[PDB]
C-alpha cells in the first residue's frame, strides 16, 4: 500500500519532475528570450536613439 | 451525446493522431499512428490476445509486437489499419459515433490523391458519417496561429510542407514538398547512438529513440560552437533511462540529430534544409508578397518544439534575407497540435458550412468527389 | 524503507512539485519580464518605426 | 585540323551547348551546360574520381553528383564553370584550339549585359581567341530558316525572347519578351508527376523528368478537348522506363505541363502566354510591317518539338489576327537547331568579317568592347 | 621466414582471425579468436600444463578448457586477450615483428567506435607498430572482387554489415546492418539438435555444433519444397561424426538453421532477412545508382558457401526489384577469405600509403585519432 502510494508519489515526483523540467525548459526558453529581449530592448532603446538621431540629423 | 451536431476532428499524421470534437480547444485524446501485431507464438491458452492492437494499445503491448505505421510521409497506404485506429478513437476515447456527426480530416494538398480519396471513403462507407471535409494543413495552422498571411513550417514526422499563404490565398508555385522530417531524425539518432555503444535496430528500440529525441534533443541556434564543446565535454551530456533500467548518455548527438533539418546531408538527402527551403518559398512569391512572408514565418507541426529552433530558423532566414527588413518567427504553444486546433476552428466557421460533402453527394459522385468539394 | 521511500517519493512529489511551482513562479516572472521587455522592445520597435516613418518623411 | 582558320560556333544555352565549326551543317558534339560535383564521402582509395565533372561526364556519373547549370534563363552566372565547359567543348570533343580560330557565341537581345561581356572575356583571356562575336538568337534563326523578315519565337529552356525583325532590322519596341521557358515546364512536370506517386525532387530525378518531357509530352491543338478525353480515359496514357526499371505512365499531365506555354497561370506566372505575345510582336510593329510579319511567324528554340506546337501557334495567332489576310507559320525540321546553324552561316559570311572583334581592339578596350562592336 | 618489409594484415572477427602479410592471397594462418583456460583441478606434478592457451593452443587442449571469445557482435571488448592472440599470431606463426611493419585491421562501419580505437591502441602501445589503418570489410571485399560498386554482405560471425558503395563512394544512409551472423546460426542449431535428442551445451559440444553446421548445412533455393521432402524422407539426411565414434543424423534441420538468414525470426530477431537488407540498401539509393547496385550484389565472408545461397539471393532480390532490370550476384571461389585478400590488396596499394596513421600522429593525438584518419 505504501509502495503503491510510493509508486504514485514517485509517479507524482516524475510527473512533477516532468513539469519541473518542462517549466525549466520553458523557463530557460523564456529567460533566454528574456535575455535576448533584454539585449533587444536595450539595442532597441539604442535604436530608439539611433533613429531619433537619424531624425535629428 | 454532444450539445450540438458538431463535426468530429481527427488530425492523422505519419507520427501521431490527434482527435476530439470541433469547438474544443484541444484533442480529447492522442494516439500513435500505429497498428501493432504479435511476432511470437502463443504458449498459454485463454489469454485473450488480439490479431492487432491500435494506438496506445499497440504501444502498451509493444514488448512482443512489431509496430507498423499505416501512413507513409503523409499518405495512408493502409486504410484497414486507419479504420481500426479511427474506430478506437471515435468509440473508446471520444465516445461519439460519426454516424451522427460530420468529420474533418487533414492532409497536405501535395499528397498524391489517394490520401484524401480514401480518407473520405472510409468515413462515408465504414463509419457512415453524414458529411466530410478534407482540410489543408497550412490553413489549419494559420487559423490556430492567428494569421492569414505567412509560411507554415510544419516539420513533423512525415514531410515538411512549407506552404506560403497570402490574404488567405495559396501561392502554390512556391510550395516545396520536402523529404526531410522527424522520422528521419529518429533514424539518424538510432545510428549515431549505435556508434556510442547503444545499438537501436528493432521496433522497441525505434520507439525508445523517438522518446529520447523528444525529451533530450535540441537544435541550438549556434550548432558549431555547441558541438565544439558538447563533443569535448561530458558536462553537456544528458542521461536517459532506458525501459530496462540501463542508462544512455547523449552529448553532441543530442543536437546532431535535430541539426539534420539544417544539414540534410546527414541522412543522404540532397537538400538545402528547412531554412533555405522556407527562404526559397518566400523568394518564389511576388516581390510585394515577399516582405509579408519574411515578417511572418509560422511554426506548426512537430520538431518545432526543439530549443533554439525559432531562433535557428529566424537567424538562418535573416542571413539569407536582404538588409533593412525584419525577419520574424511566430511559434505558438499550439505547436504540433495546431493542425488539429485549426480543424476545430475551420469545422465550426459559418463560412465553412457550405464546404462539407454530404452523404448524398458522396454516393452520387463516389470518392472522386473530394476533388470537387474540398479544394 | 518503503515508508521512508514513500516519504521520499512523496518528498520528491513535494520537491519536484515545489520546485516545479517555484519554476512556475520563475517562469511567470521571466515571462512577465519577457513580456515587459518585449513590450519595451516593441514600444521601441514602434518608435523605431515612427522614426523610420519620420526618417522616410 | 582544319584547312582554314574557320570560326568555332558554340550555341551555349541554359540546356545543352551545341558546338562545331563554321561552314559545317551540324555541331561536332553537344554537351549539357553542366558542372557536376560529388555529394558523398569517398570510401575506397585509388578509384580516380574527380572533384568536378563536366558536360556529359557530369551527366554520366550523376548517380552521386549534384548537378549545376552555370547558365540560368540565358545568362552565365558562373563563369568558372563555363571556362570548364568550353575547355571540354573545345579540347576534349571538338579537339580544337580557339587560339587559332575566331569564336561565335549566342544570346537573346535583352539578355543582361554581363552575359555577353563575360563570354567575351573568357574567350579572349582563357582561350586567347584571335577574334569574337556575340550573335543574336533571332538573327541566327532567320539565317537558318531562309528569312529576313518575321517574328522569331524562340521558346527554349531559358527565356522566350520573341523579337520581330523586318528586312534584317530589329523592331525593339515590339519585343514581347517573356519570363516563361522550357525549364519551368520541366519544374512543373516534376511537381505534377510527384502527384501521381513518382516524386522527382533530386538532381538525378530532374534529369529523368527532362528526358520524360522530351519524349512523352505534347501541347496539342485543343487543350480542353484533349483533357476531356485524357482525364476520362487511360487510352491516352504513355509509359516511360526509368533507369532503375521503374515504369511511369503519364495521362493528362502529359500535356497539362506543356500547356503552361499557353496558360502560364498553371505555374503561378502572370502572362498572356506565348501565342498572345507572338501576336503582339506583330501587332506592335508598324501597319506596313504587320502584313509581312503575319505571313512569317518563325518558330525556333526548344519546346518547338512538342507535338501540336507549330499547328497551335498558327491557330492561336490567326484567331487574333484580322480576317481576309493570310497568317502563316514557319516551323522547319531545323527548329531549335537553328541558332547553331545560323552561327555557322553568319560566321562564314564575307560581310560578317567586318563584325568580328579582334584580339587587338580587345586589349585596348577590354571585354566591354562587346557593347561597342556586336549589337 | 618472410622476404619483404611489407604491411601486415589481420581480419579479427568474433569467430576467427585471418592473418598474413600484404601482397599474398591467403593468411599465413588462421587463429580462432580464443583464449582457453583450464576448468578442472590439476593432479600431476612436473607434467607441464599452461595457465592459459592462445588461439590454436586453446582448441588443441580444449577437452578440459573453457573457451572464451574476446570479440562480440563485431567488436573487441577483451582487449587483453586480443593482445595475446596477436602476440602469438605475429611472432610465432607469421614470424614477424609489427614494430618493423605497418598493420591493417578491419571492422564494419556500423560497429561501435571503441573497436577501432582499442585495436589501434594495442598495435601502437604494446606492439610499437610504425603505422596503423582500420579498414572497411566491404571495401576490402570490393577490391578482392574487382569492383568499385556493389552491395556487400560480409557474413560475419558477430553481425552482417550490408553496405552499398558506388564508384568508390559510401552511401551510408542505405546501410542496413543486421544482428544475424554465424554464431546465431550456430546457437539455433544447438537448440534444433536438442529437439532431435542430442544435447550440446559445454565448450567442446558448442565447438562441435559449429563444425556440424560448416560440414552439413545449406540454405536451399526453395525452402518449402526442400522441407517438404527433407521432412518426409531419410534420403535428405546426413550423418556427422562426433569425436567419440558416435554419430548424429540431421534432416531438415540441415537447412532450417541457415534458413534463419532468410527468416531471422527463428532466433527472435525482428527482420525480414538478408535479402531485405540487400534490397533496401539498393532501394534507398538514387535511381541512377540503383542500376549498378542491382547488377553488383557482392557475397563475401562465410555463409556464402551454402548450397543455394547465390542463386537464392539473386531470386529473392529480383523478386522485390522492378522488372526489366538485371539483378546479379558476384560470388567468387575466394569465399570466406576474399575480405582477407582485399586487406592484402589495400595494404599494398600505392594509393593507400598516405592513409596510414603514423607512430607520431598517434603518439601526439592518442587512439581517438583513428576516427579522423581511417574512415
Amino acid at each position: 500500500i505504501i509502495e503503491s502510494d510510493l509508486e504514485r508519489a514517485e509517479e507524482r515526483a516524475e510527473l512533477s519532475e516532468g513539469k519541473c523540467a518542462e517549466l525549466e525548459e520553458e523557463l530557460k526558453t523564456v529567460t533566454n528570450n528574456l535575455k535576448s529581449l533584454e539585449a533587444q530592448a536595450e539595442k532597441y532603446s539604442q535604436k530608439e536613439d539611433r533613429y531619433e538621431e537619424e531624425i535629428k540629423v | 451525446d454532444e450539445d450540438e451536431t458538431t463535426a468530429l476532428v481527427c488530425d492523422n499524421g505519419s507520427g501521431l493522431v490527434k482527435a476530439g470534437f470541433a469547438g474544443d480547444d484541444a484533442p480529447r485524446a492522442v494516439f500513435p499512428s500505429i497498428v501493432g501485431r504479435p511476432r511470437h507464438q502463443g504458449v498459454m491458452v485463454g489469454m485473450g490476445q488480439k490479431d492487432s492492437y491500435v494506438g496506445d494499445e499497440a504501444q502498451s503491448k509493444r514488448g512482443i509486437l512489431t509496430l507498423k505505421y499505416p501512413i507513409e510521409h503523409g499518405i495512408i497506404t493502409n486504410w484497414d489499419d486507419m479504420e481500426k485506429i479511427w474506430h478506437h478513437t471515435f468509440y473508446n476515447e471520444l465516445r461519439v459515433a460519426p454516424e451522427e456527426h460530420p468529420t474533418l480530416l487533414t492532409e497536405a494538398p501535395l499528397n498524391p490523391k489517394a490520401n484524401r480519396e480514401k480518407m473520405t471513403q472510409i468515413m462515408f462507407e465504414t463509419f457512415n458519417v453524414p458529411a466530410m471535409y478534407v482540410a489543408i494543413q497550412a490553413v489549419l495552422s494559420l487559423y490556430a496561429s492567428g494569421r492569414t498571411t505567412g509560411i507554415v513550417l510544419d516539420s513533423g514526422d512525415g514531410v515538411t510542407h512549407n506552404v506560403p499563404i497570402y490574404e488567405g490565398y495559396a501561392l502554390p508555385h512556391a510550395i516545396m514538398r520536402l523529404d526531410l522530417a522527424g522520422r528521419d531524425l529518429t533514424d539518424y539518432l538510432m545510428k549515431i547512438l549505435t556508434e556510442r555503444g547503444y545499438s537501436f535496430v528493432t521496433t522497441a528500440e525505434r520507439e525508445i529513440v523517438r522518446d529520447i529525441k523528444e525529451k533530450l534533443c535540441y537544435v541550438a541556434l549556434d550548432f558549431e560552437n555547441e558541438m565544439a564543446t558538447a563533443a569535448s565535454s561530458s558536462s553537456l551530456e544528458k542521461s536517459y533511462e532506458l525501459p530496462d533500467g540501463q542508462v544512455i548518455t547523449i552529448g553532441n548527438e543530442r543536437f546532431r540529430c535535430p541539426e539534420t533539418l539544417f544539414q540534410p546531408s546527414f541522412i543522404g538527402m540532397e537538400s538545402a534544409g528547412i531554412h533555405e527551403t522556407t527562404y526559397n518559398s518566400i523568394m518564389k512569391c511576388d516581390i510585394d508578397i515577399r516582405k509579408d512572408l519574411y515578417a511572418n514565418n509560422v511554426m506548426s507541426g512537430g520538431t518545432t518544439m526543439y530549443p533554439g529552433i525559432a531562433d535557428r530558423m529566424q537567424k538562418e532566414i535573416t542571413a539569407l534575407a536582404p538588409s533593412t527588413m525584419k525577419i520574424k518567427i511566430i511559434a505558438p504553444p499550439e505547436r504540433k497540435y495546431s493542425v488539429w486546433i485549426g480543424g476545430s476552428i475551420l469545422a465550426s466557421l459559418s463560412t465553412f458550412q457550405q464546404m462539407w460533402i454530404t452523404k448524398q453527394e458522396y454516393d452520387e459522385a463516389g470518392p472522386s468527389i473530394v476533388h470537387r468539394k474540398c479544394f
